[PDB]
RNA sequence: GAGGGGUUGUGGCGUGCCUAUUGAAGCAUGAGCCGGCGACUCACGGUCGUGGGCGAGCUUAAGCCGUUGAGGCGGAGGCGUAGGGAAACCGAGUCCGAACAGGGCGCAGCGGCCGCAAAGUCCGCGGCCGUGGACCCGAAACCGGGC
RNA sequence: GUGGAGCCUGGGAGUGAGGGCGCGAGCGAUAACGUCCGCGUCCGAGCGCGGGAACAACCGAGACCGCCAGCUAAGGCCCCCAAGUCUGGGCUAAGUGGUAAAGGAUGUGGCGCCGCGAAGACAGCCAGGAGGUUGGCUUAGAAGCAGCCAUCCUUUAAAGAGUGCGUAAUAGCUCACUGGUCGAGUGGCGCCGCGCCGAAAAUGAUCGGGGCUUAAGCCCAGCGCCGAAGCUGCGGGUCUGGGGGAUGACCCCAGGCGGUAGGGGAGCGUUCCCGAUGCCGAUGAAGGCCGACCCGCGAGGGCGGCUGGAGGUAAGGGAAGUGC
RNA sequence: CGCCUCCUAAAAGGUAACGGAGGCGCCCAAAGGUCCCCUCAGGCGGGACGGAAAUCCGCCGGAGAGCGCAAGGGUAGAAGGGGGCCUGACUGCGAGGCCUGCAAGCCGAGCAGGGGCGAAAGCCGGGCCUAGUGAACCGGUGGUCCCGUGUGGAAGGGCCAUCGAUCAACGGAUAAAAGUUACCCCGGGGAUAACAGGCUGAUCUCCCCCGAGCGUCCACAGCGGCGGGGAGGUUUGGCACCUCGAUGUCGGCUCGUCGCAUCCUGGGGCUGAAGAAGGUCCCAAGGGUUGGGCUGUUCGCCCAUUAAAGCGGCACGCGAGCUG
RNA sequence: UCCCCCGUGCCCAUAGCGGCGUGGAACCACCCGUUCCCAUUCCGAACACGGAAGUGAAACGCGCCAGCGCCGAUGGUACUGGGCGGGCGACCGCCUGGGAGAGUAGGUCGGUGCGGGGGA
């Protein structure tokens, strides 16, 4: 169990700890799709840039 | 036109120093405080200005004891 | 001479350069234009870094001899090889102390004898620091001797 | 969680005038493009790009280079102006939209809530609306209707010693009020949406303009498209990492590459020295003037034609009066 | 102007303003160490002199008293009150920490020496705690006997301990220090004032809402208590945003031009409008809006007239147009 | 291992105040004395010693009672981390996660560890 999330919204204008969170996920670039295991410490940076992200279970 | 105030104290840093599950060693300073916010309880020893500090090593542990006070103990490792 | 050069009618877009500023196209500074001159260096010391030499050692200074764009000699001396203490002094310790206490400051190679690699030190190079005007230009002034 | 993350030692700094915005406070006047802190953010240094009419910091988005290719963001799709004169439901008539408040109003629409009414309402027309009472605090008037410490009867279908107008008083009109007349609604609340007034300032006006009214305005629900230097496709550069391969030989894959103060790296060119008792040079040195050519990311370097007429100087190194 | 307490301070720490409130520059030989004992303020009732409150008794009364002094925290299961013995208001050190730019500041178990109290467990390196303070340099005093300029001494130093700071501008330039400049000068700043502009609109000017009350009667002809909402940007200011490598200032003269909250003339409604003359509001910016005395004046007062002798904006319009 | 009592802890008022009732064999207390140890800023009240006639009156223990005190949901709301909108403002909303305080229903006249003496 997986979920591919993709940056739609730019970080630019968001709280520094926010742009961690893209880092911690290896997002860099707009559009950038990634597949992260499916845990609660990944999870928990989803959803903190949830209103940045668009997020999709997959296998 | 003229303030008859103006003046403060620098501030004093107090509070808990150390919270329940770290790992200290003995001198280590708990809590700075002015009076017995917290109690010194086992292992914990109490100087003049009501500073706690841990006489030996090992993990602190706090305690509220409702009516007879909040403690600070230090449990051995 | 299936390409390119010159010119520019129309359409799109479009707030000089530099300086100083929170912020300048800015109605803030400087510049008419062109050519030439024009501002981060050098000596000595220091501190790191670096390229080499040698290594419990490293290195010479003034000179002297030679050369006439030839190098050599010269160990006086300097840094390093021990530290601690105000000092007497003791010394891988020493200082405080009554202490044999506690504490401060110190003390210590890879390989099959030879290698290597290294204290450290010498020289070159580079960054930056100290002393000099020390990146360059600029006062109002102060002082001396004359007119 | 492998990131231009973190920690340790040391070399070099610059900065120590900030500013807008959002939120939380203080000061100020629940003023200031005000001021002083806190958390965040952007500009500073992204006055690079799209949107906002124009505009550092609002919205969109972090510009390595090239393309007459594709998708989107905010914002837009009547014409200026790229894309809908797109679709369905509603509202507004004020050009409201396209700057403002207490407050005022039979503007408009949608709701609730009372009543009063075919035991005949409301409106209109039609009468009546009356004795105690020129009443009591009362006199200088106070006679229902100048203020009070009053509302009571009587004749009735009905009638408050009185709603408003009038008198100095009186009266008078006329209300609540009851009867007839027609013949179905009528009066009063409260709430929501959108509008109206309240709305005067100095050069010429204007929502950016034109112009727009079942909109090209506003609210609700949709489908499509346009739209940036964001993202994608293709080609290239450089650096970093990983592979080749063993080592800078070149290749392949991946990623980074906005930038002021400033740190670091790699280069170009100028003058001079070694190279050089050499070598290029009158079949033409240096310098000058051209070039649409070649190499180089670039600073530059070649090459060719003309000028010029005697100097110039390689690979590799060295030193500075070195680039306006 | 250093230091302490509280708040501001956005529930860790820290956090500013010429923000809101208070305190310190001491003190105590016990107000210190230890051992033992004791428990408040206040209310009610009772008691000679004796009272709101002196001292006594009883009941209730968890902490509102007390703790030398500000404030806060803490606190009777004592840090509060009383007594006995005492000097740990130790010497030599100090694991480990708090805080922190530095330097300071703070807490500190434990070991040794010699003690105090306690039967003992133990406690004691001043004070319930946080303010009661001052780095160096220079010098004094006691001790130490470490240095002693050929040698022995001595002079003079070092070391240990302690002293002399409103160095209070309290991280403290010298051992030693006030004014004036319109006779002024230089380097700078629109980092910062005076002018004008800008932002703001408290103040200013104007217009409204409410309807107490006035107006013989009658809230609204004309007025409008106490309160409430706005507009304008001509006043005085707030702020300090362009301009200090210069944006010339009051008043006058000259020349206009604009706004309309209209002074006159034109058109109106209401009137407590008989007429005539007025008052008040509405529409209206086409034109017009005098001459003189005083004063630098703007303004204003005055004289004589007038249909009227309007008020504002244009860098308080206009000095590369004049005056001064 | 059950009930009563006596010591001593823990939870820290659901354990408290008040009213009533209960217990003396045992234990505890008051009690009986003040010679002795010790003691009163006076007092054998307290502290202390030696006792054992009495009483559970005081105190203590154990019950019952909800007048006070104490505890207190569920539901709803305020507020809010994060995400969005609106207003010229004072300020007002929406999404997601969190979520009081007051008050209401109700609860409570304690629960429990260890040792000792007694009882069955
Ligand atoms: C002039 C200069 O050289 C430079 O200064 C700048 O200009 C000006 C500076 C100051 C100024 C006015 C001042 C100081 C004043 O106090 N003015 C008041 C009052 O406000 C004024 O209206 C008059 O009122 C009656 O008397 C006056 C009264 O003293 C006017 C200027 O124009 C700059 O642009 C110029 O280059
Ligand atoms: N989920 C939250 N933290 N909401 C905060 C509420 C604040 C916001 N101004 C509102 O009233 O809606
Ligand atoms: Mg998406
Ligand atoms: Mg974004
Ligand atoms: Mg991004
Ligand atoms: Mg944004
Ligand atoms: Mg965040
Ligand atoms: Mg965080
Ligand atoms: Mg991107
Ligand atoms: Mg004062
Ligand atoms: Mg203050
Ligand atoms: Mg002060
Ligand atoms: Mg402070
Ligand atoms: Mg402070
Ligand atoms: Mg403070
Ligand atoms: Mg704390
Ligand atoms: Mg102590
Ligand atoms: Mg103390
Ligand atoms: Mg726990
Ligand atoms: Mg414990
Ligand atoms: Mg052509
Ligand atoms: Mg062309
Ligand atoms: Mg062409
Ligand atoms: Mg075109
Ligand atoms: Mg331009
Ligand atoms: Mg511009
Ligand atoms: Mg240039
Ligand atoms: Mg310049
Ligand atoms: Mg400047
Ligand atoms: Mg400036
Ligand atoms: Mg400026
Ligand atoms: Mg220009
Ligand atoms: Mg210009
Ligand atoms: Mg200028
Ligand atoms: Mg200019
Ligand atoms: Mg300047
Ligand atoms: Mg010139
Ligand atoms: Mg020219
Ligand atoms: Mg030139
Ligand atoms: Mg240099
Ligand atoms: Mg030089
Ligand atoms: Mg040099
Ligand atoms: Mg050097
Ligand atoms: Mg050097
Ligand atoms: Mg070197
Ligand atoms: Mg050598
Ligand atoms: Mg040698
Ligand atoms: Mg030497
Ligand atoms: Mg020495
Ligand atoms: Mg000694
Ligand atoms: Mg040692
Ligand atoms: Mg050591
Ligand atoms: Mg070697
Ligand atoms: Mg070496
Ligand atoms: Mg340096
Ligand atoms: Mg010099
Ligand atoms: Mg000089
Ligand atoms: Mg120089
Ligand atoms: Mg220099
Ligand atoms: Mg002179
Ligand atoms: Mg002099
Ligand atoms: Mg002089
Ligand atoms: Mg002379
Ligand atoms: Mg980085
Ligand atoms: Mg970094
Ligand atoms: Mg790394
Ligand atoms: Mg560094
Ligand atoms: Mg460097
Ligand atoms: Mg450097
Ligand atoms: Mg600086
Ligand atoms: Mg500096
Ligand atoms: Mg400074
Ligand atoms: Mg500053
Ligand atoms: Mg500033
Ligand atoms: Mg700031
Ligand atoms: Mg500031
Ligand atoms: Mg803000
Ligand atoms: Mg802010
Ligand atoms: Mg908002
Ligand atoms: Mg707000
Ligand atoms: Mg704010
Ligand atoms: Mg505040
Ligand atoms: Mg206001
Ligand atoms: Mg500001
Ligand atoms: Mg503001
Ligand atoms: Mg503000
Ligand atoms: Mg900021
Ligand atoms: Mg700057
Ligand atoms: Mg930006
Ligand atoms: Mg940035
Ligand atoms: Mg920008
Ligand atoms: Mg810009
Ligand atoms: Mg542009
Ligand atoms: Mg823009
Ligand atoms: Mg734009
Ligand atoms: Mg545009
Ligand atoms: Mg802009
Ligand atoms: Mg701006
Ligand atoms: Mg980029
Ligand atoms: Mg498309
Ligand atoms: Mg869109
Ligand atoms: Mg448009
Ligand atoms: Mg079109
Ligand atoms: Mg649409
Ligand atoms: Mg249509
Ligand atoms: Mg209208
Ligand atoms: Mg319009
Ligand atoms: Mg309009
Ligand atoms: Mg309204
Ligand atoms: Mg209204
Ligand atoms: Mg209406
Ligand atoms: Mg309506
Ligand atoms: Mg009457
Ligand atoms: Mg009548
Ligand atoms: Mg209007
Ligand atoms: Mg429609
Ligand atoms: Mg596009
Ligand atoms: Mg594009
Ligand atoms: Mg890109
Ligand atoms: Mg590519
Ligand atoms: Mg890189
Ligand atoms: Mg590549
Ligand atoms: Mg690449
Ligand atoms: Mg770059
Ligand atoms: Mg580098
Ligand atoms: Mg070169
Ligand atoms: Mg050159
Ligand atoms: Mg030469
Ligand atoms: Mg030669
Ligand atoms: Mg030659
Ligand atoms: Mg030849
Ligand atoms: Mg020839
Ligand atoms: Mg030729
Ligand atoms: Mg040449
Ligand atoms: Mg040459
Ligand atoms: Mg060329
Ligand atoms: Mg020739
Ligand atoms: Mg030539
Ligand atoms: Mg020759
Ligand atoms: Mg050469
Ligand atoms: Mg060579
Ligand atoms: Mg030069
Ligand atoms: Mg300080
Ligand atoms: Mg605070
Ligand atoms: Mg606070
Ligand atoms: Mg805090
Ligand atoms: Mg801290
Ligand atoms: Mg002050
Ligand atoms: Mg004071
Ligand atoms: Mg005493
Ligand atoms: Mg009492
Ligand atoms: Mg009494
Ligand atoms: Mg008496
Ligand atoms: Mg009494
Ligand atoms: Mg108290
Ligand atoms: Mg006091
Ligand atoms: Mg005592
Ligand atoms: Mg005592
Ligand atoms: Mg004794
Ligand atoms: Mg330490
Ligand atoms: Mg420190
Ligand atoms: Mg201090
Ligand atoms: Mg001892
Ligand atoms: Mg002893
Ligand atoms: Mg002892
Ligand atoms: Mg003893
Ligand atoms: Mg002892
Ligand atoms: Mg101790
Ligand atoms: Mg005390
Ligand atoms: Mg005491
Ligand atoms: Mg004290
Ligand atoms: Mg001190
Ligand atoms: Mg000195
Ligand atoms: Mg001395
Ligand atoms: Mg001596
Ligand atoms: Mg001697
Ligand atoms: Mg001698
Ligand atoms: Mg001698
Ligand atoms: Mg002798
Ligand atoms: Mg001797
Ligand atoms: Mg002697
Ligand atoms: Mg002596
Ligand atoms: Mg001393
Ligand atoms: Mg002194
Ligand atoms: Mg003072
Ligand atoms: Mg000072
Ligand atoms: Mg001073
Ligand atoms: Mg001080
Ligand atoms: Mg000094
Ligand atoms: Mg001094
Ligand atoms: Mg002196
Ligand atoms: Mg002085
Ligand atoms: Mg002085
Ligand atoms: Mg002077
Ligand atoms: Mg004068
Ligand atoms: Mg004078
Ligand atoms: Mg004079
Ligand atoms: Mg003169
Ligand atoms: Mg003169
Ligand atoms: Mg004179
Ligand atoms: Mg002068
Ligand atoms: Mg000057
Ligand atoms: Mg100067
Ligand atoms: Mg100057
Ligand atoms: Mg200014
Ligand atoms: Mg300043
Ligand atoms: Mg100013
Ligand atoms: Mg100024
Ligand atoms: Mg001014
Ligand atoms: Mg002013
Ligand atoms: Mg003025
Ligand atoms: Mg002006
Ligand atoms: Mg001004
Ligand atoms: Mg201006
Ligand atoms: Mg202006
Ligand atoms: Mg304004
Ligand atoms: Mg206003
Ligand atoms: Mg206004
Ligand atoms: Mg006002
Ligand atoms: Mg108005
Ligand atoms: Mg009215
Ligand atoms: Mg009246
Ligand atoms: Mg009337
Ligand atoms: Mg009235
Ligand atoms: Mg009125
Ligand atoms: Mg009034
Ligand atoms: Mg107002
Ligand atoms: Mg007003
Ligand atoms: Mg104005
Ligand atoms: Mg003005
Ligand atoms: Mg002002
Ligand atoms: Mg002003
Ligand atoms: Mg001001
Ligand atoms: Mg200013
Ligand atoms: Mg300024
Ligand atoms: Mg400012
Ligand atoms: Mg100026
Ligand atoms: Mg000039
Ligand atoms: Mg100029
Ligand atoms: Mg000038
Ligand atoms: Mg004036
Ligand atoms: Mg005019
Ligand atoms: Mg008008
Ligand atoms: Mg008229
Ligand atoms: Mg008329
Ligand atoms: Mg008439
Ligand atoms: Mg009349
Ligand atoms: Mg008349
Ligand atoms: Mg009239
Ligand atoms: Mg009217
Ligand atoms: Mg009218
Ligand atoms: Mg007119
Ligand atoms: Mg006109
Ligand atoms: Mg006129
Ligand atoms: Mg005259
Ligand atoms: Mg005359
Ligand atoms: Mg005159
Ligand atoms: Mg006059
Ligand atoms: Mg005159
Ligand atoms: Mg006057
Ligand atoms: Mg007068
Ligand atoms: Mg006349
Ligand atoms: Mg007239
Ligand atoms: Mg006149
Ligand atoms: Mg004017
Ligand atoms: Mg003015
Ligand atoms: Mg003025
Ligand atoms: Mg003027
Ligand atoms: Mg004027
Ligand atoms: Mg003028
Ligand atoms: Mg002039
Ligand atoms: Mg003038
Ligand atoms: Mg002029
Ligand atoms: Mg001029
Ligand atoms: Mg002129
Ligand atoms: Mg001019
Ligand atoms: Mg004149
Ligand atoms: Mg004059
Ligand atoms: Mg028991
Ligand atoms: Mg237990
Ligand atoms: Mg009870
Ligand atoms: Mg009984
Ligand atoms: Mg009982
Ligand atoms: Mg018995
Ligand atoms: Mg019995
Ligand atoms: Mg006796
Ligand atoms: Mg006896
Ligand atoms: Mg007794
Ligand atoms: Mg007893
Ligand atoms: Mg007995
Ligand atoms: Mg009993
Ligand atoms: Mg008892
Ligand atoms: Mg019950
Ligand atoms: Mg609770
Ligand atoms: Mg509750
Ligand atoms: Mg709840
Ligand atoms: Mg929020
Ligand atoms: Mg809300
Ligand atoms: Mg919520
Ligand atoms: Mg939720
Ligand atoms: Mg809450
Ligand atoms: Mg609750
Ligand atoms: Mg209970
Ligand atoms: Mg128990
Ligand atoms: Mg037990
Ligand atoms: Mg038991
Ligand atoms: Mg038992």
């Amino acid at each position: 169990p997986r979920l591919k999330v993709k940056l739609v919204k730019s970080p630019i204008g968001y709280p520094k700890d926010q742009k961690a969170a893209l880092k911690a996920l290896g997002l860099r670039r707009l559009q950038q799709e990634r597949v992260l295991e499916d845990t609660p410490a990944i999870r928990g940076n989803v959803e903190k840039v949830a209103h940045l992200v668009r997020v999709e279970v997959v296998e | 036109g003229s303030t008859r105030n103006g003046r403060d104290s620098q501030a004093k840093r107090l509070g808990v120093k150390r919270y329940e599950g770290q790992v200290v060693r003995a001198g280590n300073i708990l809590v700075r405080q002015r009076g017995t916010r917290f109690k010194p309880g086992k292992n914990v020893g109490m100087g003049r200005d009501f500073t706690l500090f841990a006489l030996v090593d090992g993990v602190v542990e706090f305690q509220d004891r409702g009516r007879l006070g909040r403690y600070v103990h230090v449990r051995p490792l």
